[PDB]
């Protein structure tokens, strides 16, 4: 498998990159009975899915990440099947409505009810039980929920609290509404430091030998991942297997290609400012959205690569800055996302002219 | 079996004698009734307002004990589709009235929810069946009827209620319910109902149970705005002396502490400075621009949730700043 | 793990039935089976709270709780030789139900075109495989049906379910080969009419009554049996499942000492028993699925 | 056993703090039978579920409620046909007879209430078809309808229910409420705490039992006996320590982009929530003797105006970043 | 325009007796005309199928009365209102047809 996968901690006492978040987690861990539900909110690839699992497997025992996948089918009001991947386990569910698109709220008022509605009685157990009573629901990329999914559950989780708890792994808490955040315990994951992050790394090239040459490439690394362990991780296995398992100073730091692209991008619109120009960045934001890459991250890359150009003057940033949030206000209440990809080019064209 | 029924719903009129604030609509109803000729009409206006009621009492009056079998009326809550109208209208349109009363009616409740298609397929059988029915149109929002329903129909509207007819009722109310108000009481009553009886009768309701002893005590204005949970117009005043004199530590204090006070909401106290404001002598024309966009917004805001502090801020300083251009 | 046996359907025609009602029942309850075949009773059972193989998805997406206890007594075979160095030669193993259904069907069919010949079971060497080989009556039937040898720590996690005795009223229902057998069962198989029904509230009032209700339509159903009842030993009322129904309508088609076991808001239990003279008793335990 | 948020849910009206202007009105209901139709509506987790089920309880009990009783909320389909269906036909059901025990402990209203929990979600559609669903059969069957934002009710539904408007559970309304569950649960804290932690809960005692629990939760795993202090419930409530958003301000105060620029940036690492730090630069700003009135009523404009935008669901890292710069140039 | 005609032989109409809007006044040589929308029309066809006698009565205010009596037996009691006939021509014709 990958770096990513293989070296992931499968246990609370294997987490090594934030000590006062393990110590909180390990508090909630220890009386499982009355754990409310949570929701963990983070920069991504932190390591919030992985705390999720070590979390469970430190309630209901080991065997939560024997993971098998049961294929669901969904009908909405007008008749035709949709389909929704749940990835389950003998203590747990991982579901990601999003996946599913504007129809989540049916699977959120489904299949959310019927596993609220099940007792989970098993054998005798009447009484209670700090495993097999209550269910743990996973319901990743909890941002994308369209404001109605997230009105079904604040009584679905509210009512049935009794046998079943909620565990969403979430960045950038914004689009969630008050009532969810209400109901639910806010853990916040603090990305590593890059002294982590080249620790962890230490120990991945440690435990498979990549001959590393000097200890700076692994802080290169971790400096260019901006704190994302997974990317990270998946730098080193591209550099080592790119290099012949041999990691030099002299070694390039490899980025992705649509970060290269919107970097080419942005030197474009620095360099030509005209009309045929923001058409030549149409077609390579088309491209880009060709691709699924959701338009908030590329008008955030694009953004935060046009302050990173030397010949700006903080008046040309300050208004760069400006149209970006306009713009990223106007994605977020929009339909298409060309209109406002494009209008932001145009008013960082026209102002840097 | 009356008693047990809400206030709303309990003092509903039963004869056009009852039906207050709307004289000009009456007496030309009753008239149009005394004829014996009713043409098909259309009541508009604001919620609250004493349409149904009007109707209704004007189908007993008409039919007196026939109502049951001569009146078709269908609502919002009944499916008022192309087929309902082809089929259920027609029918009761085409088939004879019995010899009782001379010609049916049909009361079209709620028709601004009514699809186009259904409209346009009512208006030839209106048209057509005029000598034995007459269709009368209930609607608040007049935007969402074809303009040939609206041709075929003789329009009516409903103002809102009167503050004369306002006072009328409650004092029949509080006859009936033996209950004192004071006139202070009766006066924050009428402008917080805003033209509306159900809302007078549903605060009357709650200020009547919250009375300790309903009988020999007075339901003064302090209990109605504990009751409906409205800032008294002291506060207000308090409230905008701060914003537009003291400094913005003190006014910052003094909205909290209001607001504190009782539990107020931020909205509540936007629409009793935008009321207040509204009879200010502004000399500038971008005092007032200013302060009706910048309250809007917040008010807008306000609906869909936010930091509440940050809100109230906002509220001082768009005050502040607007205030900047009369000096 | 020397595990060798021989049975012969014309000899004794009631433990063939007591075989095939489990090998029939385990297949439609769940996939897979457990067969412990101590040195005396042979016990298979199917369990959502282990079978190692068939502890997938069981009480976790589907409410699949239904524990099944039987026992076969060793008079049943022909040779009842078991070897095994664990306590009382015990011998778990777990094999899918498919397989051994259809070897099944396949003898029992021999049987009726008219032959004579046994069957032969044995274990041919911790996976392993069933040797089953019959003939016709000289045309050779093999079938290797895979197996494996499921640990003794693993078999010692497999208890059967304890039932109290405190509020548990048991209700002896009647023979189907009587005259109200068939009215009966026919009671029984009536809440299977509707097919919009997934929960059965059952009911015993103290001669006891029972009476099944359910509150899953635009109408409140409730259906009765004024027939004769034996309670062999307040209303004491569970809400289970359809299919855990079926399965008992089934159990009691296929029995004539059929005892139906309700604890009250906590469980029920079907206990199926076969007199052949020791017991071949059946015992489903079925949990609520619902609060009353 | 359960989330304190559950365990100490009020069972009956007595138990509801705060709310005294809309129980008082509920429980004259009790001698009564003259209940209105109800629309309530307030900031979350100020206790507008809990009144309803508690009044339900004491109105028929826990045999005559599963008859008299039909509640839907958001979990639920509530579309036109639901609502000319469903409701329409419960709300033309007879009123089932009560039991003589019943009758001899519960008061039993002759009516049924339905209650519309999540009402805020309904399309104007499903909500027009209700007004006179309400109001041919108010005489037999009530409606209660709770809701956020009261604009999201239209005009005709809002006017014919009455409007109880829940208050925010503030500091001053909610600490013996707090104080009682710390009690029961056996929570030593020190003095200011449980009024630092319905300070951070601004208007929610859900937030703040929830966050109560979780310091309990650690207090009694580190086993050393020690009261909780409100630096604790500060770092497990995500708010920002004041030494981070002192080298913010002092950021702020320079000027310059790029300093500010890589300082939001190595910030949104730590995962802190954009609205918890504006929410404190509001209070640092605000309050400060040191700034002008001019200053004062831009910077709540800037405020005002990020906030709103964060509440849409935007990307907090630009939102800050862009807030920081108006301020560094105001 | 299609018209069935029940004999006038007392074993199919075994009474038919036209009054002048009295049920009292006997007269010959004057008919009543019902006009009818056959969906009201058709509900009574389930009814006539175990019917053994059919009695018709109208009124002058356009009402058909069906009584059925089925063979002790179900008493079956169907009254339908008649349509305005705004058209005077299709009387007429009626009589016109009926006299050919
Ligand atoms: N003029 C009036 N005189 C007395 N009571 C009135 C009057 N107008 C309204 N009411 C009261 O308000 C209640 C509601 O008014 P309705 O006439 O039923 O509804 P409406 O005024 O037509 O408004 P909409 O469009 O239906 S929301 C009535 O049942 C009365 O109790
Ligand atoms: N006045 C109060 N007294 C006691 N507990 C309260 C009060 N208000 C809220 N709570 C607690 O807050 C938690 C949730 O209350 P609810 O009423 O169910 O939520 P809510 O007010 O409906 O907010 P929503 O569902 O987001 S609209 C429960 O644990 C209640 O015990
Ligand atoms: N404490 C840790 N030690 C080693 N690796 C870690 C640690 N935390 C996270 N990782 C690595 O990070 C990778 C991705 O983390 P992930 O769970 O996707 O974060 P997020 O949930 O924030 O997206 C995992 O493959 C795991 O190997
Ligand atoms: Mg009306
Ligand atoms: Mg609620």
């Amino acid at each position: 498998s990958l770096w990513v996968d293989k070296y992931r901690p499968k246990s609370l006492n294997a987490l090594s990159h934030n000590e006062e978040l393990t110590n909180f987690l390990k508090s909630l861990s220890d009386q499982p009975r009355d754990l409310p539900h949570l929701l963990l909110y983070g920069p991504n690839g932190t390591g919030k899915k992985t705390r999720c699992m070590a979390l469970l497997e430190s309630i209901f025992g080991p065997g939560v990440y024997r993971l098998k996948i049961d294929v669901r089918q969904f009908v909405t009001a007008s008749n035709r099947k949709l389909e929704l991947n749940v990835v389950s386990s003998p203590y747990h569910l991982e579901i990601t409505p999003s996946d599913m698109g504007n129809n989540d709220r049916i699977v959120i008022q489904e299949l959310l009810k019927e596993v609220a509605q099940m007792e989970q009685v098993d054998f005798q157990d009447s009484k209670d039980g700090l495993a097999h009573r209550y269910k743990c629901v996973i319901i990743n990329e909890a941002n994308s929920l369209t404001k109605d999914a997230q009105a079904a559950l604040r009584r679905t989780m509210e009512k049935y609290s009794k046998n079943i708890r909620l565990i969403m792994v979430c960045d950038s808490m914004s689009p969630i509404i008050a009532p969810i955040k209400s109901r639910c315990l806010l853990i916040r994951c603090p990305a590593p430091s890059d002294s982590e992050i080249s620790t962890i790394l230490s120990d991945v090239v440690t435990n498979e030998r990549i001959q590393l040459e000097t200890k700076d490439i692994l802080k290169r690394i971790a400096q260019a991942s901006n704190g994302n362990l997974r990317v990270s991780l998946l730098m080193l296995e591209s550099m080592a297997l790119n290099n012949e398992l041999a990691l030099k100073s002299s070694s390039p730091i490899i980025k992705p290609d649509w970060i290269i692209v919107i970097h080419k991008l942005t030197r474009k619109i620095v360099k030509e400012r005209s009309v045929n120009s923001l058409i030549e960045c149409r077609a390579v934001l088309y491209d880009l959205l060709a691709h699924c890459i959701p338009a908030n991250i590329i008008l955030k890359e694009l953004t935060f690569s046009l302050l990173d150009v030397e010949t700006l003057n903080t008046t040309n940033k300050s208004s760069i800055i400006e149209y970006s949030s306009v713009f990223d206000e106007r994605l977020s209440l929009g339909n298409k996302a060309i209109f406002h990809l494009e209008g932001f080019i145009a008013k960082v064209m026209c102002c840097l002219d | 079996s009356k008693e047990n029924l809400p206030w709303v719903e309990k003092y509903r009129p039963e004869t056009l004698d009852e039906v207050y604030g709307q004289n000009e609509v009456i007496t030309t109803v009753r008239k149009f009734v005394d004829e014996g000729k009713l043409p098909h009409l259309l009541f508009y206006g604001p919620p609250g307002t004493g349409k149904t009621s009007t109707i209704v009492a004007l189908a007993r009056e008409i039919y007196g004990k026939n109502y049951s079998n001569m009146v078709l009326e269908l609502n919002a809550s009944d499916d008022r589709g192309i087929d309902v109208v082809r089929n259920q209208i027609k029918d009761f349109a085409s088939t004879r009235q019995i010899f009782s009363k001379g010609f049916k009616l049909i009361i079209l409740d709620e028709a601004d929810a009514m699809t186009n298609a259904a409209q346009n397929a009512l208006r030839r059988v209106i048209e057509r069946y005029t000598k034995n029915t007459r269709f009368c149109v209930l609607a608040n929002y007049a935007h969402k009827l074809t303009p040939a329903l609206l041709s075929r129909c003789t329009r009516f509207r409903f103002q809102p209620l009167p503050q004369e007819a306002i006072e009328r009722r409650i004092a029949n109310v509080l006859v009936h319910e033996k209950l004192k108000l004071s006139p202070n009481a009766e006066k924050a009553l009428i402008e917080l109902s805003n033209g509306d009886m159900r809302r007078v009768l549903n605060v009357l309701q709650s200020c009547k149970a919250t009375l300790d002893n309903p009988d020999e005590d007075e339901i003064s204005d302090d209990v109605i705005y504990e009751c409906c949970g409205a800032p008294r117009p002291s506060d207000l005043k308090a409230v905008l002396k701060s914003i537009l004199e003291d400094d913005w530590g003190t006014a910052h204090y003094t909205l909290n502490k209001v607001r504190s006070a009782k539990g107020l909401a931020l909205i509540d106290l936007i629409e009793g400075i935008v009321k207040i404001l509204e009879d200010y002598e502004l000399q500038n024309e971008e005092t007032r621009v200013h302060l009706l966009t910048k309250l809007a917004d917040i008010e807008y805001s306000i609906s869909k949730g936010g930091n509440d502090q940050i809100q109230g801020s906002a509220v001082i300083g768009a005050i502040k700043a607007s205030f900047e251009n009369e000096t | 793990m020397k595990l060798k046996l021989i049975v012969n359907g014309c000899e004794a025609p009631d433990d063939y039935k007591l075989l095939r009602t489990t090998i029939n029942t385990v297949a439609s309850l769940r996939k897979t089976a457990i067969l412990r075949f101590n040195s005396e009773r042979l016990t298979i059972i199917s369990t959502p709270k282990s079978s190692l193989n068939s502890s997938n998805n069981g009480t976790i997406l589907r409410g699949d709780t239904g524990q099944l206890w039987c026992t076969i007594p060793h008079d049943v075979f022909r040779l009842y030789t078991v070897i095994s160095a664990r306590e009382l030669n015990t011998i778990t193993m777990e094999c899918n139900c498919d397989s051994l259904l259809s070897v099944f069907k396949r003898y029992d069919r021999v049987m009726n075109q008219g032959s004579s010949s046994n069957m032969t079971i044995k274990l041919q060497s911790p996976i392993c495989a069933l040797g089953i080989t019959f003939e016709e009556i000289v045309i050779m039937h093999s079938f290797k049906v895979p197996v494996k040898l499921l640990f003794r720590a693993q078999d010692t996690r497999i208890q059967e379910p304890m039932i109290n005795y405190i509020q548990l009223m048991m209700y002896k229902l009647p023979p189907i080969s009587g005259e109200f057998g068939s009215a009966f069962h026919g009671f029984i198989r009536r809440v299977e009419r509707y097919s919009n029904v997934n929960h059965i509230h059952l009911m015993g009032v103290k001669d006891v009554e029972l009476k099944i209700i359910v509150n899953e339509l635009d109408w409140h159903l409730e259906i009765c049996w004024n027939g004769p009842l034996d309670s062999v030993i307040s209303t004491h009322e569970v809400i289970i499942r359809c299919k855990d129904w079926k399965v008992c309508s089934k159990l009691y088609a296929a029995f004539e000492e059929v005892v139906l076991a309700i604890s009250h808001d906590e469980s029920c239990v079907f206990h199926c028993s076969l007199d052949r003279g020791e017991r071949g008793q059946i015992i489903y335990y079925i949990a609520r699925s619902k609060g009353l | 056993q359960q989330p304190w948020v559950e365990k100490y849910r009020p069972k009956n009206l007595d138990e509801v703090t705060a709310q005294d202007h809309a129980v008082t009105v509920l429980k004259k209901t009790l001698k009564s039978a003259n209940l209105p139709h109800m629309l309530f509506y307030g900031p979350p987790g100020t206790g507008k579920t809990s009144t309803i089920l508690a009044l339900t309880k004491e109105l028929y009990g826990p045999d005559l409620m599963k008859s008299r009783i039909l509640e839907l909320n958001a979990s639920d389909e509530r579309g036109i046909s639901i609502v000319r269906e469903k409701v329409k036909n419960f709300a033309r059901l007879t009123v089932s007879k009560p039991s003589k025990h019943d009758l001899e402990n519960y008061p039993c209203p002759p009516y049924k209430i339905i209650i519309l929990d999540e009402a805020d979600s309904m399309t104007a559609d499903a909500q027009s078809a209700l007004r006179r669903t309400m109001e041919t059969y108010s005489g037999v069957t009530r409606f209660c309808l709770i809701c956020n934002y009261v604009t999201r009710i239209i005009d005709p539904l809002a006017s014919r229910c009455s409007k109880f408007r829940f208050k925010a559970l503030d500091a001053s309304n909610a600490i013996d409420r707090l104080r009682f569950i710390s009690e029961q649960e056996n929570v030593k804290c020190d003095d200011g705490v449980l009024e630092r932690i319905l300070d951070i809960s601004a208007g929610d005692l859900r937030r703040g039992i929830t966050l109560l629990q979780s310091a309990s939760k650690g207090a009694q795993y580190l086993g050393d006996g020690k009261n909780i202090t409100s630096t604790q419930v500060e770092e497990l409530a995500g708010v920002v320590p004041h030494d981070i958003l002192i080298e913010i301000v002092e950021k702020v105060k320079s000027g310059d982009f790029d300093e500010i620029k890589k300082y939001v940036n190595t910030f949104m690492k730590s995962g802190w929530s954009a609205a918890s730090v504006v929410n404190q630069l509001h209070e640092y700003y605000i309050t400060n003797d040191n700034f002008d009135t001019n200053f004062k009523n831009q910077i709540s404009w800037l405020l005002f105006t990020t906030d709103s935008r964060l509440n849409n669901g935007t990307n907090e890292h630009i939102q800050l970043l862009n807030l920081l710069v108006k301020i560094s140039q105001l | 325009f299609s018209k069935i005609k029940l004999p006038s032989n007392r074993s199919i109409l075994e009474k038919l007796q036209v009054f002048d809007g009295d049920s009292t006044t006997v007269i010959d040589g004057f008919a009543v005309i019902g006009f009818f929308d056959f969906t009201s029309f058709d509900k009574i066809r389930k009814s006539t199928k175990i019917a053994s006698k059919v009695l018709f009565r109208m009124d002058v205010h356009g009402v058909l009365s069906v009584n059925i009596l089925s063979q002790p037996g179900i008493v079956i009691e169907v009254c339908m209102l008649e349509k305005e006939s705004i058209d005077e021509a299709a009387q007429t014709e009626i009589e016109l047809l009926m006299e050919t």
